[PDB]
């Protein structure tokens, strides 16, 4: 029943409407449901907007309005230009007078704040349009009528509010470059009359709901007004003082004055360099007499979130920051500006101890530029020195956890400028702070930890004997503290501290090797305890001194009979006993990173081999009775030990490297051997189940062997030196296992590591076989493309891996693409566009810089049948493909790349790097460049594709793209400017003329 | 005690998975895009009693976006939502801000990163500010890890209540029933549970 | 000298 | 003298156990996720009676509350060895008693086969 008003046959019942929209916004259900439906079938007829002068005038519900005048948003932004001139003119007079009766109206003016603002956008719409070439007098009536009228001058100055966001903050996507000039340089033009009116409101008081108002629009105004207009006059001193008492002007203000600290000033004047101090002094002034002093608590105040407290101060932390980062040299020298310099950073100190994240990130940006500042700029530090003293604690006892990691770094930073600028009083802070953990007047978990971390950041900024002394301290300070606390939840939080900092300090485990080695077989001993987290922590604080100390594991140390390294790989089954696979995993390759800097090959070699004697045992044993019954790699034991063996490969691979090929040698010829008889099993397993097998923990553990088979492989020829055996040793006996078995498997049971695998050995040693990477492309092109061609969701890792496969291809063995039969080069070019209409980002990317890189492989080939059979069979493919996505308005996110290629393509034709004619001899007579070709093609392609837009229009625009290919910004620019008048009827052909 | 929520962004941003997930517990891995607005009851246990989110979530492609900023007439709080893996949903903010503050001119709003499960993020962290100008409290979520997927409404139910120390506490939980099931339904059941078997449990390599 | 004891000192750590 | 200035609480808790909760949606052949969160067994002081009560982290909300019945049985998914099955006639997490058939996984194989141990023991005590 509801569904009447949709009957545009009959005359709209706005008690019928009415009703809809109320079940709609105050209704719930199925009811709501249905509503809704209703209204926007009736929204987006085309003629709904003939009826919304009947809704507007006829209605008594708020709602119904509302969507009368979005209904006319509809048709103003996009079929203005298409009305009878009349319609016009009527839709015009109707919104002001609705607008105008709205104001008169006290009750209404004030109960129906929504539906006036509406109907002010509706009337800035008409005003994008109409104004001033067919409205010139609109500017002058504004303020003519403002001064009859506290109402209706508070609504203009809500109606220039939204003029001004709508022709200077948000006109970039919106409109033309011409038309957004055009308005830009109206509002400018008329501006003086605009500034006249609200500075007369503002300086004569009194109604503050139309002083907020205009302070509102204010703040608009100074994104882009000249300075001029807030220096040559008093408004500063009004903002500054008289706005900043009133708690109702005083949110607003304050934002203005933030701007006003933007604004664009000359830095020669004494005079404007007074009047920017002068504000500033008026602003603080008035902070302290009627908000808040210096000395107030802002921590407790903001959590207790009364009113508009937390907004205030966020507004306050955002000037003050803004100001002082632009203008605290102005304060810096004169000795009468000293407690206002001081008084600001006091400030930002107490703002600085509010629980807030967010807000803590733009004080800690502040801090940063001025100690940054204090560190470089001469006679300046000794100012802030009760500044940064309080900063010390501040930034200490705030600090996050390390590795968010951004708020970790940027603490770092600042404390490590801050430390330089004074270490004793830095040392002293963290030392007393350590004191008040051992009393337990301050002792927590979080306060320790929080203490370890500062601690550990400033680490490399005191000179080696002072930090010597003050590690030592701390450590001796922090056992203390863990042989204090009872339980092993305490004696871990202490543990892990201390295992925290000495890690944070390798200058010193260095210079210390007893020490260090004490560490070391301490975190060997933490290894074996079962609690939850040492292990783990165990074996990251072994790996990251391992890292940074490396070095005095391989030589001999003095009083030592060997390189450590040799102690712990002797004793290697004893400390992992107990570990998780994982953190195994970590240990051997942590062993690896200090047997790469043993430079003697044949040494470095025997340590490998040792490190390497369990894994290969147990490989050795498996590798036998594996080929005497596979059934057993049915075994989940079996096949979990084998999966870890390899991957304990490809941990000590991904530390060494080239060093590595000696082990990958042991193993090589074998593990290929593996991977084919577990690819047998998963077949057999998946004929005998179906694809559901696929699923089961049977086979997702033999597919496991061969992920990590191959990650092994691609790790270590991602890191190889010497080509020649990757080539000759390693390259055949990979694709004979891995290639065919790929293409012969039903989709579902294809490993996409295959194609990521293969993207490396292209990538390294591609250039070297191109029998093998045609060999590559037959296996996996075709059979990969038909899994990904159907929609844009399945096989999501294939599909990505796919694209970078044949990137790579493209771009270091093209000679393989040449090779393909022609049906096949066809697919390619299919599937390259196919990635074009991806949203999926990894893909879409891809696709354009191959379709890119394609295009130059092209080039490259010059004058030759090839080339010239590719640009008739594919150029106007790419270019029309690649248009569709520039203007769909689904693939913005590749808008750049869009152009690129676009401008690519445009350009071979106006250089004539394309010989032979695109065209028919047929549809074209003959000797006619493929220049004038071009542009028939593309006018008569976006003629149907886009049929509003006039003929004038497309030749404008083409003649405009086309001139302009050798100039990617302003080629660009022409291309935003096309898909804003697609967007509407009647757009301006000149406005291609803008560059 | 009801509080009307609208819920904005770029399409594919994830504000249906996200609300999905509040209101049954599931992770919905298609993307269906919303058509207009679906309005959805959202129920919170308190310290201070039940609080309750009529919750509007709005279709962020522009093909499907109905009604638009009349979706936003009387909301009483909002999230706006943006994808860290896709940086044109993050530069879309301003614009969804401003159509949503000229109808709401002074209500709480948070402002939501998701999707930071995803390894290649390309919106990074200290390139989000555009909240900070505008008051509007930033979380980094995510709807398929429920990373702080919790924390918008918290934040919002103490602004809109007026209580800074409102905690989300948990619900009584009743005794439950007796069981007594007919044998006439031994054979239906046993159907319905054979073919639960044999489809596999999806995600079996996260943690949980 | 009290890096010596400090090692030492370090070895005593211990859980239970 | 100086004048100064849940509801489970009368249960034992058995077993408890980190797991992630699924339910089947017969009609879309798709196991959907409940909840993650810790999963208790609780021993009604009163009456002896088990029931599994479980909860989502943060929100605190129950996505699962029945009897530990005696005629439920555990059975295997096909894609997991750290998963059960059954199927419960009577759950009220979300408003009134409804039946579902529930999955739920745990973090190991070891803590799976635990749960079906302490689920079988929590049985018996149903019996008596
Ligand atoms: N990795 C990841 N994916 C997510 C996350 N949240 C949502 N998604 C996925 O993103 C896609 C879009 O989700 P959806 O809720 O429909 O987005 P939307 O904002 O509601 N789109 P629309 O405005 O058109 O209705 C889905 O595939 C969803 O599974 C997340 O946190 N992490
Ligand atoms: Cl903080
Ligand atoms: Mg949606
Ligand atoms: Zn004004």
């Amino acid at each position: 029943s509801m569904e009447g008003i949709l009957d545009f046959s009959n005359d709209l019942d706005i008690a019928l409407l009415d009703q809809v929209v109320s079940t709609f916004y105050q209704g719930s259900g199925v009811q709501q449901k249905q509503a809704q439906e209703i209204l926007t079938k009736f929204q987006d007829n085309p003629d709904a907007w003939q009826k919304a002068d009947q809704i507007l005038q006829f209605s008594t519900n708020p709602q119904s309005k509302f969507i009368a005048l979005s209904i006319l948003d509809k048709l103003i932004t996009r079929k203005w230009k298409l009305l009878p001139n009349d319609h016009r003119i009527g839709i015009r007079n109707f919104v002001v007078g609705m607008i105008i009766s709205m104001c008169q109206d006290d009750e209404v003016f004030k109960t129906q704040k929504n539906l006036i603002n509406k109907s002010d956008l509706t009337l800035v719409q008409i005003l994008k349009q109409e104004w001033p070439q067919n409205w010139p007098e609109f500017i002058p009536e504004l303020i003519g009528s403002s001064s009859s009228s506290v109402n209706v001058c508070e609504n203009n100055m809500i109606v220039l509010k939204l003029l001004s966001e709508e022709v200077f903050d948000f006109s970039a996507e919106q409109m033309t470059q011409a038309k957004a000039l055009h308005l830009k340089n109206s509002m400018s033009k008329e501006f003086e009359q605009i500034f006249k009116l609200c500075f007369q409101v503002l300086e004569q008081g009194s109604s503050s709901s139309l002083i907020v108002a205009t302070l509102e629009s204010l703040l608009r105004y100074l994104h882009w007004i000249p300075y001029r207009y807030i220096y040559e006059t008093n408004i500063l001193e009004l903002l500054s003082t008289k706005f900043m008492t009133s708690p109702d002007t005083r949110a607003i203000t304050l934002k203005c004055l933030t701007e006003v600290s933007n604004l664009k000033i000359p830095q020669d004047n004494d005079l404007i360099k007074r009047q920017t101090v002068l504000f500033f002094q008026n602003t603080l002034q008035q902070i302290a007499t009627s908000v808040m002093p210096v000395t107030a608590d802002l921590k407790a105040t903001y959590a207790n979130a009364n009113g508009n407290d937390q907004s205030f101060l966020q507004d306050l932390a955002m000037f003050l920051t803004t100001y002082l980062a632009r203008n605290r040299a102005l304060l810096e020298s004169d000795e009468s500006l000293r407690e206002l310099l001081l008084n600001a950073h006091q400030y930002l100190i107490q703002l600085s101890k509010i629980e807030e994240r967010e807000l803590f990130k733009t004080t800690l940006d502040y801090w940063h530029n001025l100690v940054a500042d204090l560190f470089y700029e001469p006679l300046k530090k000794h100012i802030y020195e009760e500044i940064c003293s309080q900063l010390r604690l501040v930034i200490i006892e705030n600090m996050v956890r390390p590795e968010t990691i951004q708020l970790y770094k940027s603490e770092r930073e600042v404390l490590v400028y801050l430390t330089h600028l004074n270490v004793i009083d830095t040392e002293e802070i963290m030392i007393s702070k350590l004191a008040r953990q051992i009393d337990g007047s301050e002792w927590s978990w979080h306060n320790i930890n929080t203490l370890s971390w500062a601690i550990g950041s400033i680490s490399g900024t005191m000179s080696e004997d002072t930090e010597k002394r003050f590690v030592v301290t701390v450590i001796k300070d922090l056992l203390g503290l863990c042989e204090q606390k009872r339980g092993k939840d305490n004696k871990a939080v202490v543990a892990s501290d201390i295992m925290y900092v000495v890690g944070q300090y390798p200058r010193f485990l260095k210079a210390h090797w007893n020490f260090l080695r004490t560490v070391i077989l301490k975190l060997f001993e933490f290894m074996h305890e079962t609690h939850e987290g040492v292990q783990d922590m165990a074996c990251d604080t072994f790996i990251k001194i391992v890292q940074k100390c490396k070095y005095h594991f391989v030589i001999q140390q003095p009083r030592e009979s060997e390189p450590f390294i040799q102690t712990i790989i002797r004793d290697i089954q004893k400390t992992t006993a107990d570990l998780q696979p994982q953190q195994v995993h970590t240990f051997y390759k942590a062993c690896g990173i200090i047997i790469s800097e043993e430079r003697s090959v044949a040494e470095r070699n025997r340590l490998l081999s040792d490190l390497m004697q369990l894994p290969n045992m147990a490989w050795d044993t498996i590798v036998e009775q594996s080929t005497a019954n596979p059934t057993l790699l049915l075994d989940s034991e079996t096949v979990k030990i084998i999966a870890n063996i390899i991957k304990t490969n490809v941990a000590v691979c991904t530390s060494m490297g080239a060093d590595f090929y000696p082990q990958l040698g042991h193993i090589y010829y074998n593990m290929l051997q593996l991977y084919r008889a577990v690819s047998s099993m998963i077949s057999a397993q998946v004929a005998a189940e179906g694809l559901i097998a696929t699923k089961t923990p049977k086979v997702r553990g033999l597919r496991t062997i061969k992920k990590e088979i191959l990650k092994l492989v691609e790790t270590y020829i991602s890191k190889a030196r010497n080509l020649d055996d990757v080539v000759k040793v390693l390259v055949e006996p990979l694709l004979n296992a891995v290639l065919e078995d790929y293409m012969n498997n039903v989709p579902d049971a294809r490993d996409a590591e295959v194609l990521n695998c293969m993207t490396t050995v292209v990538e390294k040693v591609g250039h070297m076989i191109p029998q093998g990477v045609i060999l590559i492309l037959q296996s996996v092109f075709e059979c990969t493309l038909d899994m990904i061609n159907k929609d844009f969701t399945e096989y999501p890792e294939h599909r990505v891996e796919f694209y970078k496969l044949l990137k790579v291809i493209n771009e270091k063995s093209f000679a393989a693409f040449l090779e393909l039969p022609p049906a096949a080069f066809k697919l390619f070019v299919d599937a390259i566009c196919w990635a074009f209409k991806h949203n999926n980002r990894d893909v879409e990317v891809n696709g354009l810089q191959i379709a890119l890189d394609l295009v130059k492989n092209i080039e490259r080939m010059g004058n030759v049948p090839f080339a010239n059979e590719f640009h008739k069979n594919y150029f106007f493919i790419f270019v029309s493909e690649t248009f569709f996505v520039l203007t769909d308005s689904d693939h913005k996110s590749g808008f750049s790349k869009q152009a690129l290629l676009l401008m690519k393509l445009i350009s071979l034709v106006y250089d004539n790097k394309i010989s032979v004619p695109l065209y028919q001899e047929a549809e074209v007579p003959q000797g006619t460049s493929n220049q004038v070709y071009l542009s028939q093609y593309l006018a008569n392609m976006l003629s149907n594709a886009f049929p509003h837009l006039t003929s004038e229009q497309i030749a404008s625009f083409l003649s405009a793209l086309t001139k302009q290919c050798k100039d990617l910004v302003v080629f660009k620019g022409t291309l935003r400017d096309f898909l804003v008048q697609i967007k509407e009827v009647g757009g301006d052909p000149t406005d291609y003329l803008f560059a | 005690v009801q509080f009307k929520l609208v819920l904005v962004g770029d399409g594919g941003t994830g504000k249906t998975t996200f609300v999905k997930r509040h209101l049954t517990g599931e992770f919905e891995k298609k993307y269906v895009a919303t058509l207009g607005v679906e309005v959805h009851p959202l129920v919170f246990h308190t310290n201070r009693g039940p609080i309750k989110f009529n919750v509007w979530d709005t279709a962020g492609q522009e093909k499907f976006g109905g009604l638009r900023d009349g979706y936003y007439i009387q909301a009483q709080c909002a999230i706006i939502m943006f994808d860290v893996t896709s940086r044109v949903t993050y530069k879309n903010v301003p614009n969804w801000h401003r159509d949503l503050v000229r109808v709401c001119e002074n209500i709480p709003i948070v402002l939501c990163g998701n999707k930071v499960d995803i390894k290649d993020r390309k919106v990074k962290a200290k390139s989000i500010v555009f909240h900070r100008k505008k008051n509007l409290q930033y979380y980094d979520i995510s709807a398929k890890s429920n990373y702080n997927f919790e924390k918008p409404f918290l934040w919002l139910a103490r602004k809109l209540i007026g209580d800074p120390n409102l905690e989300f506490v948990a619900m009584p939980a009743l005794a439950p029933p007796e069981v007594v099931m007919d044998p006439a339904l031994a054979a239906q059941y046993e159907h319905d549970l054979e073919v639960a078997q044999t489809t596999a449990l999806p995600d079996e390599d996260d943690d949980l | 000298g009290k890096i010596e004891e400090l090692a030492q000192n370090f070895e005593t750590m211990e859980f239970s | 003298h100086f004048e100064p200035v849940t509801m489970e609480e009368d249960e034992e808790v058995l077993y408890k156990v980190r797991a992630k909760l699924f339910r089947f949606d017969a009609d879309a052949k798709e196991w959907k996720e409940r909840g993650t969160g810790d999963c208790k067994f609780l021993k009604n002081k009163k009456t002896n009676k088990v029931r599994i009560l479980m909860r989502r982290d943060k929100t605190l909300k129950i996505c699962a509350n029945h009897i530990i019945a005696p005629e439920y049985t555990l059975k295997p998914n096909v894609g997991s060895d750290r998963s059960w099955v059954y199927a419960c006639t009577a759950d009220i997490a979300e408003g009134e008693a409804e039946a579902f058939t529930f999955a739920i996984r745990f973090g190991s194989k070891e803590n799976a086969d635990k749960f079906k141990e302490e689920f079988e023991k929590a049985q018996e005590i149903n019996k008596k």
